[PDB]
């Protein structure tokens, strides 16, 4: 319940950069990390899904490119667990989508557990973070 | 002699490369072609928007939600398709124009009424073959050779001014447009102008066109003076068409044909090559010109041949055709009211007898 | 043996050609494929500059906002009304934009110079020359500048063409101004429409302005009371505040249009607004004759085409009604199977042009 998420600020900013520009869209894509015992949400990395002209969806996820990367990442030595989901939710404290949930919910399946990262890239820019 | 054989047989794989190499190159974007575009496309529908700039790559549009956005002119769109007053598939969230949107559920002003090139002859209302020539002289001949953009009707309809228009609309095979001046007189500034503007384009879309104005004198009023605030419309809507008439000459596709019982104002505009050229009468036709119509009316009734048109035609007087038919349909009616399926002179004289004034 | 040489090149030729057949499309589509990365960009025209950065730009899509510059931003150029691309998030300048505040071809209507020079409608020649020395020259001869020039007389005698004859020779952009539409029911829409005729044109100068037959938004109104006349008086005063106001015509010139001049504000008729009041009569017999062999004889015509007997049968024909001598005979050209108007074509027309009128 008190659960420990851990981010590569790289991945954080990477998302931000992706997310900051992502407005309007919720940015989408992998979340690279793991779970060290319980509670522990590690993030080394993340990345954009490429633009979804279908917008954020359980569908718009393409695991092709990840593997492509993930390979090249594996080639890079870059490897993690995909730990969840991070999107850019303009003016959204609220919640992302039950879709996004279902989206994740379909996906956190692939883990013990995952995340859907709320971001308001709008409200992020404030000099403090919104997430 | 067999060397270039091998040599160019050795080129072939090196030749084969490029295309094969490209067949590799092909798929690559072909996806990202599809992928994005696919991703991308489309919603039903978008909010559309109207361009301003088309530097050379630059466009701003303002949404059907009324929102001005710049964008580098997007991919699915073309600088010519790109234009103000436009339908555009536009990612609303992104304000990225997705698609151009074409002539579409775009307002035809449902109020406006289009009759496309209705097949009609000059045997509609008989005895009018007089200016039926002037029609051909002002419409058909200008159309089929290389000229006015239309003629000014006048004279009472029911003589089938519209029919002769629609006759010309079949004859020239030009798009007939009868748009009610009732639609053109507006509470909105230059809206009939806009209506005339739409009709201008929309019928010119269907040009060759015969634009048939109903009682031009509705919008045929510029008054005399500086009071135009009260009615700009009847003036300005007229002024709209005039400049659309003043906007072409050699287009004989467009035939603007203005029907009145008689037109009110007369301008060298109103009779002009490139504007309404030809002021054309359609008075209530002569007696056996009407017997010719009464023919067309007494035509399709089953009849006993008591009918004598000229007696009818002289006893009836100056009917716009349908009053003969009023006589006639009465006659047919009166034929059963005379018990006959046959429709006779008496039927028609009783078609006269029901008061013809 | 040697048939292979074909089959080598056969493939090859196409192949080596089919290269950029396939190829070019990629990049182009790729550009689009890329252009989709690119996203739309909010717009405003600065409702004002509080400070160099600090902007009230009422959203060109919506309400007022307190916004700054961003970059590639000239806080100089940045001013109230300045068209700017604005940010979806930062809500500040995404770019400074060249304005179009007005349907420059619709409410305003702009055309660079004019179709014909002075001469073709010659027989109007009185206003051919005299205008140019009071219009085109005092531009090139800035040593008053012309305040206004008021066309009147029958239009389309070349009158219609006279305005553009003025515009053609100058180098200015002829800008057509219709009357009624410039007064919307609201305040300054007129000015707005007009002041972009001031703004764009004086920016786009040299610009001929042409204010079409304006008794609607101008002139002596209704009672000179309120019909919306006060909106009209506005326009009347807007020009007044542009003309009897210090707005000059540097290279942007204003051709006034009326058929008759006296339907207009006398205060407008004054210098500081009108420096010229232009009669535009009919082409004379020779005025026709000149215009004739100009406006008519230039249509493909025979020598048989009866030159002066047309002109003689031409009675009070305007420059267009002259062309009717040609064009009404263009019917009979078309009707006599002529592209070249013939005497048979012709005197049928000129009578036809002189039948409906004088």
């Amino acid at each position: 319940t008190k659960e420990t998420v851990y981010i590569s600020s790289i991945a954080l900013l990477k998302m931000l950069k992706h997310g900051r520009a992502g407005v309007p869209m919720e940015v989408m894509g992998l979340m690279l990390g793991e779970f060290v015992d319980d509670y522990t949400v590690n993030v080394v990395d993340v990345f954009a899904m490429p633009q979804s002209g279908t917008g954020v969806s359980v569908e718009a996820v393409d695991d092709v490119f990840q593997a492509k990367m993930m390979d090249m990442l594996k080639q890079t030595g870059r490897d993690q667990m995909v730990v969840g989901w991070y999107h850019s939710h303009p003016g959204f404290g609220c919640w992302l989508s039950s879709v996004d949930v279902n989206t994740q919910k379909s996906f956190e399946q692939l883990n013990s557990r995952a995340v859907a990262v709320v971001v308001d890239p709008i409200q992020s820019v404030k000099g403090k973070v919104v997430i | 002699m067999a060397t270039l054989e091998e040599l160019d047989a050795q080129t072939l794989p090196g030749d084969d490369e490029l295309d094969q190499e490209i067949l590799n190159l092909s798929t690559q974007e072909l996806q990202t072609r599809a992928k994005l575009l696919d991703k991308n496309n489309r919603q039903l529908p978008y909010l559309v928007a109207n361009v301003v700039e088309v530097v050379g790559k630059a466009a701003v549009v303002k949404t059907s939600s009324r929102q001005t956005v710049f964008l580098p002119m997007v991919g699915l769109v073309d600088p010519d398709k790109l234009k103000p007053n436009d339908l555009v598939g536009v990612n609303k969230d992104s304000y990225l124009i997705l698609d151009t949107l074409p002539s579409e559920f775009d307002s035809r002003v449902k109020a406006m009424e289009v009759d496309e090139k209705p097949t009609e002859t000059y045997s509609d209302v008989g005895g009018l073959d007089k200016q039926i020539e002037e029609l051909v002289e002002a419409i058909v001949l200008p159309m089929k050779r290389a000229a006015p953009k239309g003629a000014l009707m006048y004279g009472p309809p029911g003589t089938g001014k519209t029919l002769l228009a629609r006759a010309c609309a079949a004859q020239t095979n030009a798009t007939f447009l009868k748009l009610a001046a009732p639609q053109l007189v507006q509470m909105y500034i230059g809206e009939g102008a806009k209506l005339v503007r739409d009709a201008f384009a929309l019928a010119k879309e269907k040009a060759p066109t015969i634009i048939f104005i109903d009682e031009l004198d509705a919008i045929g009023t510029k008054r005399f003076d500086s009071e135009k605030s009260g009615d700009r419309e009847v003036q300005r809507t007229m002024l709209e068409l005039l400049n659309q008439l003043d906007g072409f000459s050699s287009d004989d596709r467009v035939k603007v044909l203005a029907a009145t019982n008689r037109v009110d104002v007369l301008d060298p505009a109103l009779l002009r090559s490139g504007r309404l050229d030809r002021k054309i009468e359609f008075p209530l036709p002569s007696e056996d010109s009407r017997a010719q119509i009464l023919q067309i009316h007494s035509r399709k009734m089953t009849t006993d041949d008591d009918i004598n048109w000229q007696e009818l035609a002289r006893s009836t007087d100056e009917f716009n055709g349908a009053q003969l038919k009023a006589v006639t349909v009465e006659a047919g009616m009166i034929a059963l009211r005379n018990g006959q399926s046959s429709v006779k002179h008496e039927d028609f004289v009783e078609g006269i007898s029901e008061v013809q004034a | 043996k040697l048939l292979e040489h074909r089959r080598y090149d056969d493939q090859l030729k196409q192949r080596r050609q089919n290269i950029r057949d396939l190829e070019k499309l990629y990049d182009k589509t790729e550009n689009d494929i890329k252009a989709l990365q690119s996203i739309g960009q909010l717009i405003g025209e600065v409702m004002k500059e509080l400070s160099e950065e600090k902007y009230i730009v009422k959203a060109s899509s919506g309400p007022r906002y307190i916004v700054g510059v961003r970059n590639s931003v000239d806080r100089s150029k940045l001013k109230k009304g300045v068209r700017v691309t604005l940010d979806i998030t930062t809500l500040t300048i995404m770019r400074i934009l060249p304005r179009e505040t007005d349907p420059l071809v619709y409410n305003m209507t702009s055309f660079e110079q004019g179709e014909i020079t002075f001469d073709g409608i010659g027989g109007l020649t009185e206003q051919i020359r005299e205008l140019r020395e009071v219009i085109e020259l005092p531009l090139k001869n800035p040593e008053k500048p012309p305040k206004g020039v008021l066309l009147y007389g029958p239009p389309g005698t070349g009158k219609t063409l006279l305005a553009k004859a003025v515009a053609a020779t100058i180098g200015a952009n002829f800008i057509f101004s219709p009357a009624s539409g410039i007064v919307d029911k609201y305040i300054g829409e007129s000015a707005r429409i007009i002041r972009e005729m001031f703004a764009y044109a004086k920016e786009h100068e040299p610009c001929i302005i042409f204010m079409d037959e304006v008794d609607a938004i101008g002139g002596r109104r209704f009672s000179e009371g309120t019909s919306a006349d006060r909106e009209i008086q506005r326009t009347l005063m807007e020009l007044l505040t542009q003309m009897d106001g210090f707005d000059n015509l540097g290279q942007t010139k204003i051709i006034m249009a009326t058929n008759r001049p006296d339907t207009l504000d006398p205060a407008l008729l004054r210098p500081g607004r009108l420096d010229r009041k232009v009669e535009i009569p009919l082409p004379n017999e020779a005025g026709r004759l000149e215009i004739f062999k100009i406006h008519t004889a230039k249509v493909k015509k025979t020598g048989e085409f009866d030159f002066e007997a047309a002109v003689k049968m031409s009675d009070g024909f305007n420059g267009a009604d002259i062309r009717n001598c040609a064009t009404e005979a263009g019917f009979f050209a078309i009707r006599d199977d002529r592209d070249h108007i013939n005497p048979d074509d012709l005197m049928k027309a000129v009578r036809k042009v002189a039948e409906v009128k004088k």
